[PDB]
DNA sequence: CGCTGTCTGCGAGGGCCAGCTGTTG
């Protein structure tokens, strides 16, 4: 039911 | 005033601790800093007190800070509030109590409201007291006596000098208490704006109006509210209570109008009523109860034409029992705050959602209108569902090597355009724009840099508004953006940032910004703050991204322009990258395109 | 039209040595004298006493919007007081079993 | 030959950043 995107829903850090 | 050995400012030897602390969620410390807790039980009354008195420094969703100056001070007693109602509750409120140096502070700023008032009457400014000791000693003060007009006592002061007038007696600790008494004021007639009844405000809306409606009389100041919060319905509501003639000056052409719609949608005031006052055009103002136009045009200060000369004149020769000033942060500009002195107006209503100025001259809000009447806040009304959910984000751009090369080496303030018009800024506002559209977001986008805005608009053929885009043109735009389908996103620049009602955009991007401007930042990100029809409170139905550029100034303008939003609890996540770019057929995907973009960069110059 | 019962009524309190008028849903008793001239020997009013609370009276003034619910003569034209009305008995319907009753003011 | 709408310069102003003096330990 249009989720966010990946970048917005989890931390893109490397760490 | 001690200082620790960690540079904290230790207030051991200040203050005691109480034995209900737990209880009790307030700190006070001398320096005036008030440490509310938002997950105590007593937090809804201690808040509402506490915003009042003080005005909130930060407001995260656990601790919020505030802090005690006689400006926000003066705003208590004018509520209602008194000094022994305040020190009382706010020493039951505190936790550790209230320092001496605090509580003789608090009296201090307390004793002066109510010594003198400013009353307009027939055209003429008079300085009302019911203490003739007070007006003698402010006759001592040089500036007071320069600028007079050349039981209860009262003396004729110059319209010209109210300013002047207003800013000294402040700095003679006796405020002017302008407040108008519209209930009892037959010389001007009345209007028939009236209250249809399908408008029902707001929790947040009625308690502003009630903190400028304690008493019979109508108060003057400062409200203050998130954008998208309604304040046109408020503002709105303010010339309903006053029965009497408004006069509403918004920002620009799309203020007016959007003042003008909200006027008929939440008002019973006829369309004949209902004028305009612009450059595009005027709706009779010499006849109409209601006068609608914007700070450049009555401001404006070179020889008016004929035809807003005509306006002009009748608009000097007139009394305004209400005076909306929309944008009033604007107010306190070197032209702008003339307005204020050309009308004539009884009582002044300030709307505004971001009371934050980048130079000092905001708090001269407090005697130019008035003191700050109310401040929602903004975490407060986003739970409440009466204003959209946003996840702030900072998408981190890195610069591309050919650009980083001239940008280092160059300082001729030539970088902005370099790092505004990076192509990897690009294809993330490319690849952001084309994922958001296929979710059915209605997307806005901003740049300061007209050139930047101009780029970015032939690039992806999308409609872009700026300043010499025609009223008309700019307001199809919107029409077509607010119903239109086909016109999922829209380009704007600084003209938009302020006052644009778009409920339904869903999605916002900045690709430029104008420096660390915490006013540009907080409404920019207005626009998208609307209610949304399908809203959900806790499910990020808008979206804020800011574009910047990695190992760029535009990093530390991004910091700095992040201060106000952060202070109410907005988190702003950091992008550093975002995937499914690379499978994106993008813009710039090969060198010859960035070096070919390089060069016009260089050229614009 | 008459405008005072007691007209009519007196011969019955004169032939009649006593009479009991025994009703329910009874507004004040001291009005009734009042209205019918008489003098009652007593005005006793009784609450039925239960060990279960069968009746659960209530009075909804204010609806979802806050909004006054008075059907006042100038205010029954209200859109919300009319919409209010509505959404209590459709509320309200969702709960209440089989059998239920709306009374309005008039017909019109 | 006149009147109205479009477009392009003059002049001014808002907001913010950065600078060479003025001032203080
Ligand atoms: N009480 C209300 N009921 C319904 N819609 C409201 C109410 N208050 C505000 N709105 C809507 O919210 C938006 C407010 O826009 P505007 O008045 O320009 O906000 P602001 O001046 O705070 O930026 C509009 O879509 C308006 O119709
Ligand atoms: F705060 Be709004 F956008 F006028
Ligand atoms: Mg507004």
């Amino acid at each position: 039911a249009k989720e966010r995107p990946i970048w917005l829903r989890e931390s893109t850090v490397q760490g | 005033t001690k200082v620790d050995e960690y540079g904290a400012k230790d207030y051991r030897l200040q203050m005691p601790l109480k034995d209900d602390h737990t209880s009790r969620p307030l700190w006070v410390a001398p320096d005036g800093h008030i440490f509310l807790e938002a997950f105590s039980p007593v937090y809804k009354y201690a808040q509402d007190f506490l915003v009042a008195i003080a005005e909130p420094v930060c407001r995260p969703t656990h601790v919020h800070e505030y802090k005690l100056t006689a400006y926000s001070l003066y705003a208590a007693v004018s509520v209602g509030l008194q000094t022994s109602d305040i020190t009382e509750y706010l020493r039951k409120l505190s936790k550790t109590g209230v320092p001496d140096g605090i509580m003789q502070f608090i009296k201090l700023c307390t004793v002066s409201y109510g010594k003198v008032k400013l009353v307009l009457k027939h055209n003429r400014y008079f300085v009302e007291s019911c203490h003739p000791d007070v007006i003698q000693h402010l006759l001592q003060d040089p500036v007071i006596r320069e600028c007079r007009l050349r039981q209860t006592v009262s003396f004729e002061v110059k319209q010209e000098m109210i300013e002047e007038l207003q800013k000294r007696c402040i700095h003679l600790e006796y405020p002017l208490l302008a407040e108008y008494d519209f209930r009892n004021d037959s010389v001007n007639p009345d209007i028939n704006i009236d209250l249809k009844p399908t408008a029902v405000l707001r929790p947040y809306q009625e308690k502003s109006l009630r903190k400028m409606f304690g008493n019979g009389r109508a108060r003057s100041g400062v409200i203050v509210l998130p954008c998208g919060a309604g304040k046109s319905l408020v503002g709105v509501t303010a010339a309903c209570t006053v029965r009497k003639r408004c006069l509403v000056l918004g920002n620009s052409a799309v203020s007016v109008e959007q003042w003008k719609a909200q006027f008929k949608m939440w008002s019973t005031i006829d369309d004949s009523q209902i004028c305009r006052f612009t450059s595009d055009a005027k709706d009779k103002p010499i006849g109409c109860s209601v006068a609608i136009s914007t700070y450049s045009m009555l401001g404006h200060t070179t020889k008016r034409s004929w035809e807003a000369e005509r306006v002009m004149e009748w608009l000097k020769t007139q009394e305004w029992g209400l005076m909306i000033l929309d944008e009033v942060h604007t107010i306190p500009a070197k032209m702008f705050r003339r307005v204020l002195t050309i009308v004539q107006a009884h009582c002044k209503l300030g709307l505004t959602a971001t009371l934050v100025r980048e130079d000092d001259k905001i708090v001269d809000l407090n005697f130019l209108i008035g003191p700050k009447l109310y401040e929602a806040n903004w975490m407060e009304l986003q739970n409440n569902g009466y204003i959209a959910k946003v996840q702030c984000a900072e998408v981190w751009c890195p610069m591309s090597p050919e650009f980083y090369r001239e940008y280092v080496a160059i300082k001729t303030k030539k970088r902005i355009l370099l790092y505004t018009m990076n192509p990897n800024k690009f294809r993330a506002c490319q690849f952001l724009i084309k994922f958001h559209e296929r979710r059915n977001d209605k997307i806005i986008v901003f740049a300061d840099n007209v050139f930047a805005l101009k780029e970015y608009a032939i690039r992806l053929n999308k409609p872009y508004i700026y300043g010499p885009t025609s009223q008309g043109e700019r307001m199809q735009i919107l029409q077509n953006f607010k119903h239109n389908p086909k016109i999922n996103t829209i380009f704007i620049s600084k003209v938009g940032d302020t006052s644009f009602d778009l409920p339904e955009a869903n999605v916002l991007i900045q690709i430029s910004s104008h420096g660390g401007s915490r006013r540009q930042e907080a409404q920019r990100l207005g626009r998208v703050l609307r209610a949304k029809k399908g809203m959900v409170a806790e499910e990020y139905n808008a979206f804020f991204y800011s574009l910047v550029s990695q190992d760029t100034q535009e990093m530390a303008y991004s910091t700095k322009r992040q201060r106000f939003l952060v202070d109410q609890g907005y988190s702003f996540k950091v992008i550093t990258k975002l995937a499914g770019m690379e499978e994106e057929d993008l813009a710039f995907s090969t060198k010859e395109e960035q070096q070919q973009l390089l060069q016009k960069v260089l050229a614009a110059t | 039209s008459c405008m005072d019962a007691s007209l009519a009524i007196k011969p019955v309190f004169e032939r009649f040595q006593s009479v009991i008028i025994t009703s329910g849903t009874l507004s004040p008793l001291d009005i009734y004298p009042k209205i019918l001239d008489f003098h009652p020997v007593t005005m006793a009013t009784f609450t039925m006493t239960l060990a279960r609370v069968c009746l659960c009276p209530m009075i909804i003034g204010r609806g979802n919007d806050q909004v006054a619910i008075s059907s006042k003569f100038e205010t029954r034209e209200d859109i919300a007081v009319i919409r209010n009305y509505g959404n209590l008995l459709l509320e309200m319907s969702a709960v209440v079993p089989d059998g239920i009753v709306a009374f309005f003011t008039s017909y019109q």
